[PDB]
Order: C-alpha cells, then structure tokens, then sequence
C-alpha cells in the first residue's frame, strides 16, 4: 500500500557542490511528506515538512525540497553543501486515515568530502607505547580514494577526516597494519599517488 | 526532549527485555521504531494516548504498553537474534512531526561461547611527522571482540575530547567468511607536537564493551567476557 | 453561489466513550448524519439523491468517523487539564468546518472553528493563515498550531477535497 | 466528504 524508495543509499559530495537526494514514494491519494536527518551517533530530527500549497518547501539552513504530484516525489536539494551537513537523511510519508503512521524511506548516508588546500600525502608506521607496529596514511587530498588490502592478510581502513577546531584545520586519515613480522610502508599497493 | 531506557542492553536467545520511554512533553502520540542498515526505519507499535495501543508494520514478537501519556514501553518477552537492532522512541503532537530518543542498542546472542572482549593498545607519534607536519597523531586499536557493541572515547588529562578525533563509523570483521567472526575497530587523535612533547600530558583510549550480566552463567575456565572498560595509555615525551 | 459544512460534536461520559454525531450541510440543508448509539452505528444518507453511491463509499467515510471518537475522547481530557477542571465533568466539544464556493467554481471562504461547552473556542481567520483565540487557555492551542503550521494542513481539505466533493454532491439536478 | 483527524490541542 505504502512504500518509500530512495535510489542511492550512498552519496559523496564536495563542499559548496550542489546536492540532490531523491525520494520517490508509493501512490495515492493525499500523502504527507517529510525529510528527516540522523546525526552521527544520534537519533532523527525533522528537517522539512509538506502538507499543502506551494510545492517548494524551504529550510532555514539552506535545504529545500520540492513535491511533484505528477512525478510523485519529494526531493531534497542544497545549493552549497557544508561539512556539518554530513549525516543520514530519511524521507517519510503518511496518508489520510494513516496521518500519524509514518512510512520511512530507506535512508541515505552523506559523505561531504572535505576541501583541504595544502595536501601533502605521506605514510608513516607507528611504534607501540608499551612494546618497543602500525602504518598510517594522512594529509592526502580528498579526491584520492583509499584502496583495500591486496594482500588481504593485511588490514586497512578507509579515509577518516579529522579536524582541529583550535586552528581550523582538517585532515583525512587512513590506516593499514597486520600481525606479520615483516612489513614496510611502501607495500599502499593500490590507488597510490607518488608525491 | 524524549528519553528512552535502557541505552545499552545485552541478552540471549529466549530472554526477556523491556524498553522504556518517557516524554515529559504533552505529546499524545508515542512511537517505537527500529533502525537498520539495509532496511532503514520500520515502525513496530504506536499509541494514541494513555492506555491506547495501535499496531505498526512489523510488531512480530513485540508488545507495547502505554501506562501514561508520558510513558511508553516496548515489551520483548521472548528474545530472538532477528530482533537485534537499534531502537528509537518518538513522540508527536502534530501529524508527522516527530522528536526522537537517543536510541537503545540491543544485542541478542545465539551462544555466549562466541563472545570475546576487545583488547586495546595505543601507538605513539613519530619524530618523522613532528619534524614534518609539526604535529602529532595517535592511534587506538580495538580488536577481536564479538559482538560489535562498543563505545570509544579519547581522554586527555581527564577530559573527553571531540576535536581532532577521528573514529571509524563501522568496525570491520576479522573473518567475514565465518560469520561468527569477531570485529575490530580503530581511532585517531591528532595534536600539535608541543602538546605531545610534554611528559605531563596523558593520553587515553577507553572502550566500553557491553556484554554478559553479573549473574549470567559462565561455563568456561575462560575469563567471563563481562561488560567492562578496556583502556590503553600513552604519555608525552620531550626527548 | 454555494456552501458546505460539517458539525462534529461529542459529549464526555464520566469515568466510558462519549456520544459522537456528525452531520453534513449542503447549501444549508442536511444531507448526511452519523451517530454512535444507533445499534448499527454507521453513516446514513438523510436525503434521496445521496442514495446513489455504492457502499464502499459509505464504509470508507464511516472508517473516518471512528477516528474522531478517540480524538474527541482524548481532547476532552486535554481541555479539562487546561482549565483545571475535575474529572467528573460532562463536557461537549465541537468541530465546525467547510468552505464557500462561487458560481464559477472557485473558493470564496473556508471555515475551521472549535467550541468548548457551547462557547466559541478558536477560529480560523479569513486570510486562512491566522487564528483568533477566545481565552487564555486558547492561546496555547493557537501557540502550538501557528508555529507548527496548522492552517497549511487544513487548507488541504478546503482547497482540495471540499470543492471537489461539493461539486460531485451537486451533480444531481 | 468529512475531514480526517485534526491536530492535537
């Protein structure tokens, strides 16, 4: 009777770049339409609501959505995207007779690629505090993409953006490691950047 | 402001678990949702006013009671691994306009033999990076734990820090093939070299692991994998 | 030049579920009614021409009617708390609404207003985005309703289903 | 047609 379909459960967007999350919903008759957002480690909160009138409903923080009776959709748009916008976004519906019963969309995770002006990609291997190891990859640009272990006897985590608010400085981070006695930084065998 | 309890609870197949929700607000609508990756939010039960109960879309194995207008409970008289999820309470005064709780994360086990706590180790910065980027970076590593139910935080000199901290969103599996495989997780904390250089600065990675309850029967010579905090340390150094 | 109205009213029972009635008005003449104490509680045509419709119709609009019973039952307990009134009271709650359509088929005037125990409680002004509140306990309703956008929800019926269904009803003679 | 359920007070 009532389904909600979000096409992409995965989106990645640079700051400022336009964004469009999409919500196509199940038919008929008079649906009530919403957009919700789930912060990191948090619960949901309402972002936008539409009951009737002008099909374009605007958010105070730059989000806006448009409902199309014909196309049967409720799409979320932002002209300029900020890093604080990194979150999960649900779209929700409910109809007449089912006014207080929301059908939630699938959900879509938003990764805002951070814009760093001075990337200087490098890789170092850290020694244990107690035991007198692990390799890390940081201070690279947003556009490069972390690549899984070819060895698969070896572990590797995808990029992780960290930020120093004290000095307004952001940085991605990636880490590789294993139990194997023999190891060197050089053997990031994939998606490299020689500088 | 909607609050729900418990925030974290571990149980076993066939157990009994009750989730509580209180809304001091005057909302007459209350809701119970379960969030999953791959299926988003699905409604379980809801109620319109104290005493009222109404059915959701997936109420199977679930029961609910609305004692007051402010209290709403989710009853799981019988536990099954399919109901292992992240649960949310809600309240509404207007159609579709909802306020959510902080979520209750449930872990329902098949067998308690498959359970292991995480081991935590911290790895100190480089003379390389400090020479290079005039800054320092630490890594805390959590490994070999089943199930995935942990909370990492960095503590520098008695303070929980949220700045300069980067932690994985989802831990990985150690043998994704076995499907009874343990998980691993990692985190990062980056500071100015000066701050690390002080032998007076004390850095910590503490990982809460929610596991067996105190009474729970342990049939092993093994260390009871109980709910605990495992942590590792590192001190700054001048050199 | 035409008009449409509904008057849904309940009256609390001390300790049980109240007595609910709804009646439709077309150009000031009653064409439909509901009652909760009839042994076959249902929506009934109170005029000849309305007999044409198939039951699926009647049963749907009847499904709508139950909603109000738990709504009224709830919001009679709400108003009780606002005014600090005792539980043993037997009160009456009224919803009056509808729209006025021109000869050309446009909207002229929409109606959404409420009354507690027979006196006017809250009403929707003619700009249709603002409320006028009667008493101080009605400024709470207005407070909630105006910030959360009550009017926009209600405009859905008035702008849409009201004028459509008025036309359909008038399609006899 | 009657309207649905209005808002909570």
């Amino acid at each position: 009777a009532q389904s909600v379909t979000q096409p992409d459960a995965r989106v990645t967007v640079s700051e400022g770049a336009s964004l469009q999350l999409r919500c196509k919903y199940s038919y008929s008759a008079t649906p009530y339409l919403f957009w919700y957002v789930q912060y990191p480690r948090q619960g949901l909160q309402m972002l936008l609501k539409y009951y009737s009138g002008d099909p374009v409903v605007q958010g105070v923080n730059g989000f806006e959505a448009e409902f199309s009776k014909s196309d049967s959709s409720f799409h979320l748009r932002k002209a300029s995207v900020h890093w604080s916008d990194s979150a999960v976004y649900f779209c929700a519906v409910s109809a007449k007779g089912t006014g207080s019963k929301l059908s939630f969309g699938k959900g879509a995770k938003l990764t805002v690629s951070p814009n760093i002006q001075n990337p200087d990609p490098a890789v170092y291997q850290l020694r244990d505090s107690k035991s007198s190891s692990v390799c890390l990859f940081t201070d690279f640009d947003s556009q490069t993409n972390v690549s899984q272990s070819k060895d698969s006897d070896v572990y590797i985590t995808d990029k992780c953006v960290l930020d120093m608010r004290s000095m307004d400085f952001k940085s991605n981070s990636a880490v590789a490691w294993s139990n194997k006695s023999d190891f060197a930084c050089a053997n990031f065998n994939n998606s490299i950047i020689p500088e | 402001a909607v609050t729900q309890s418990p925030r974290n609870k571990v149980t076993v197949t066939g157990g009994n678990v009750t989730l509580s929700c209180r809304q001091t607000n005057s909302h007459n609508y209350m809701y119970w949702y379960r969030q999953d990756t791959g299926h988003g939010l699905r409604l379980i039960h809801y109620s319109y006013g104290a005493g009222n109960l109404q059915i959701g879309d997936v109420p199977d194995g679930y029961k609910a009671t609305r004692t007051t207008q402010e209290d709403f409970f989710l009853l799981l008289e019988l536990a099954s691994p399919s109901q292992t999820s992240l649960y949310f309470c809600a309240s509404s005064d207007a159609p579709g306009q909802l306020y959510f709780g902080e979520g209750s994360k449930l872990t329902v086990l098949e067998d308690l033999k498959n359970v292991f706590p995480p081991e935590v180790a911290v790895f100190e910065p480089s003379e390389a990076e400090i020479s290079h980027t005039q800054k320092a970076t630490l890594v805390c590593l959590a490994t070999g734990f089943y199930p995935d139910h942990v909370e990492l935080s960095w503590w520098v000199n008695g303070k929980e820090v949220h700045s300069g901290v980067c932690t994985d969103p989802q831990p990985l599996k150690e043998q994704p093939a076995l499907n009874d495989s343990r998980y691993a997780l990692s985190s990062r904390l980056r500071v100015s070299a000066t701050f690390w250089q002080n032998p007076r600065n004390h850095f910590r990675c503490q990982v809460q692991f929610y596991g067996l309850s105190e009474n729970d029967e342990w049939t092993q010579d093994r260390a009871k994998p109980v709910t605990q905090i495992v942590s590792a340390e590192a001190w700054g150094r001048a050199d | 030049p035409h008009s449409m109205r509904y008057y849904e009213t309940a009256t609390s029972r001390r300790g049980g579920e109240p007595r609910y009635t709804s009646v439709g008005y077309v150009d000031d003449k009653e064409f439909v009614r509901f009652d909760s104490d009839a042994e076959n509680p249902r929506y009934e045509p109170q005029v000849p021409w309305m007999e044409q419709e198939g039951p699926e119709y009647w049963e749907r609009i009847t499904q709508i009617a139950k909603g109000q019973e738990q709504w009224f039952r709830v919001n009679l307990r709400t108003l009780l708390g606002y005014y600090n009134q005792s539980a043993g009271g037997t009160h009456t709650l009224q919803w009056m609404y509808g729209c006025d359509v021109g000869s050309d088929g446009r909207l002229l005037r929409g109606y959404e207003q409420f009354a507690y125990d027979g006196c006017d409680y809250i009403a929707l002004n003619e700009d249709l985005r603002t409320w006028t509140a009667a008493d101080m306990a009605a400024q709470i309703t207005r407070r909630k309703w105006e910030q959360a956008g009550a009017a926009e929800y209600y405009r859905a019926y008035l702008e849409g289903e009201c004028v459509e269904w008025l036309h359909r009803y008038l399609k006899n003679g | 047609m009657p309207a649905g359920r209005p808002w909570d007070l």
